[PDB]
């Protein structure tokens, strides 16, 4: 059993720190390891320590900005990490660590589950909002809501009528901390100068509310 | 870096070999790992010292190394295999674990299915502002696994790129988008922008021009 806890919440450039508990004893024979995976992205080992060198060795590209440390009385193993960024946002696991030197053997067979950790430099911002213009039998067209923060935002078309051939797009988190979504429509070719396509944008956090006729 | 391939994919009942390229200061020197993350769970260790399985991990898994490439191989393939794997080994260069790039293992489903793109270029009233953002839509594809290449004038673009993780449908084919934030000035002094968009190692891709 290996347990982590975390703040959840971090601003930017300050230091995260994490917790592993393994209860029930075996901290000290053991090493340890912390591995993180960023939101849609794969895993990336930060370090490991031994239960009593305490030695450590960590990622080098890591290296200045972390301390792991085993307080082997209270059963618990510690990260920190200095100065994070948006880059630091990620799922946080402790993991036992089975190392033998001798035949270069190093993995991980027993995870915790791991804690969410974001670090967000965004404040509240309502979107701005644009049109998204371009044989076939159909043409696109719809609207790009950007830079907003935090989700949620609705879009729908004429003022809720045309509901077939939506297609609203799971937002985008750029490194800035804001997020953007399109919305678009999909219609008939011929349907192209014969009809008019409004979207209407609401971002209730900032109390935003655009219309937006889309040509 | 160890390499495996973003996608791999079989109907129930068969088998899918899955690669893993290191160099030989990692998997030519070291054991190798593997490690299975079922959608949204933590990872769990399939098989370690390059062969061996943990207890409860079923004899359909099988893990194998040549040089400096290493294979996991799954045969009779449930719907409860499709997951996230990740192999793993030690570099003794370097001193560190090195994750592989991971794969996405998909029990097919429904037939394979082409992303429909669509690349927007900036509007009128952004413009104005001083800004471009282009924008890629890609929708419909089976399996939900895609790499998006941005290029500006034919040149391969490696700053202000985001593109979203692959998201499910209602029809259970995904989704995603990427933005090319620029600056007006940007967009104005080239002559074509186009998003390429790759799926089953076919490559599908939308130009436009200011
Ligand atoms: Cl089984
Ligand atoms: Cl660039
Ligand atoms: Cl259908």
């Amino acid at each position: 059993q290996l347990v982590e806890s975390g703040p959840g919440l971090v601003k930017p450039l300050e230091t995260l720190s994490l917790t592993c508990a393994v209860p029930g004893g075996s901290i000290r024979r053991n090493y340890w390891s912390w591995i993180r995976q960023p939101p849609g992205k794969g895993l990336e080992w930060i370090g490991h320590s031994y239960g009593s060198g305490g030695s450590t060795n960590y990622n080098p590209s890591l290296e200045s900005r972390v301390t792991l440390s085993v307080d082997t009385s209270k059963n618990l193993f510690s990260l920190k990490l200095t100065s994070v960024t948006a880059a630091d946002t990620a799922v946080y696991y402790c993991a036992r660590t089975v190392w033998y030197y001798t035949s270069g053997t190093h993995y991980f067979d027993h995870w915790g589950q791991g804690v969410l950790v974001t670090v967000s430099s965004a404040s509240t911002k309502g979107p701005s909002v644009f049109p998204l213009a371009p044989s076939e039998s159909t043409a696109a067209l719809g609207c790009l809501v950007k830079d907003y923060f935090p989700e949620p935002v609705t879009v729908s078309w004429n003022s809720g009528s045309l509901t077939s051939g939506v297609h609203t797009f799971p937002a985008v988190l750029q490194s800035s901390g804001l997020y953007s979504l399109s919305s678009v429509v999909t219609v008939p070719s011929s349907s192209l100068g014969t009809q008019t396509y409004v979207c209407n944008v609401n971002h209730k956090p900032s109390n935003t509310k655009v219309d937006k006729r889309v040509e | 870096v160890l390499t495996q391939p973003p996608s791999v994919s079989a109907a129930p009942g068969q088998k899918v070999t899955i690669s893993c390229s290191g160099s030989s200061s990692n998997i030519g020197r070291s054991y190798v790992s593997w490690y299975q993350q079922v959608p949204g769970a933590a990872p769990k260790l399939l098989i370690y010292d390059t062969n061996k399985r943990p207890s409860g991990v079923s004899d359909r898994f099988s893990g194998s190394k040549s040089g400096s490439s290493a294979s996991l191989a799954i045969t009779g393939l449930q719907t409860g295999d499709e997951a996230d794997y990740y192999c793993g080994a030690w570099d003794g260069s370097l001193n560190v674990h090195i994750f592989g790039s991971g794969t996405k293992l998909t029990v097919l489903g429904q037939p394979k299915a082409s992303p429909l793109v669509t690349l927007f270029p900036p509007s009128s009233e952004e413009l104005q502002a001083n800004k471009a953002t282009l924008v890629c839509l890609i929708s419909d594809f089976y399996p939900g696994v895609v790499k998006v290449a941005w290029k500006a004038d034919g040149n391969s673009v490696n700053t202000g790129v985001e593109t979203t993780t692959p998201s499910k449908q209602s029809n259970n084919k995904y989704a995603a988008s990427s933005y090319l934030s620029l600056t007006s000035d940007q967009w104005k002094s080239h002559k074509s922008y186009s998003c390429q968009v790759t799926h089953e190692g076919s490559t599908v891709e939308k130009t436009v021009a200011p």
